[PDB]
């Protein structure tokens, strides 16, 4: 693949195709659900867990 | 139980008045259980 100077070669974390990518597009409905979204509480589906939609890596350094 | 039968609408100021009358008539232990049931009913209907 031919490249010009200043063109993208690799994507870093939270970056897709040369764009900042801090999140995910997910199916959402706005409605009260039995008080589990009372005020700022949020109800989610298990598919976000086993789909690994919001799984992140965290590296802790011990010295 | 000699509760009046409301037949129009229950907004915020109406429910506050009813709770205060329930407290004065039934006491706090009764009204505490009534509050738990009314709270459950409101969440379910919403």
């Amino acid at each position: 693949k031919c490249i010009k100077k200043g063109q993208i070669l690799a994507d870093g974390a939270a970056t897709v195709g040369g764009e900042l990518a801090l999140g995910k597009n997910v199916l959402v409905a706005y409605m009260p659900w039995e008080g589990y979204n009372f005020e700022d509480a949020v109800l989610i589906s298990e598919c976000l867990v086993y789909g690994d939609i919001y799984t992140s890596f965290h590296i802790r350094k011990y010295e | 139980a000699n509760l009046v039968f409301h037949n129009k609408v229950i907004d915020g100021t109406a429910i506050k008045r009813l709770i205060s009358r329930l407290i004065d008539h039934f006491g706090m232990a009764y009204t505490s259980h009534i509050l738990d049931q009314v709270k459950t009913l409101g969440f379910q209907q919403a």
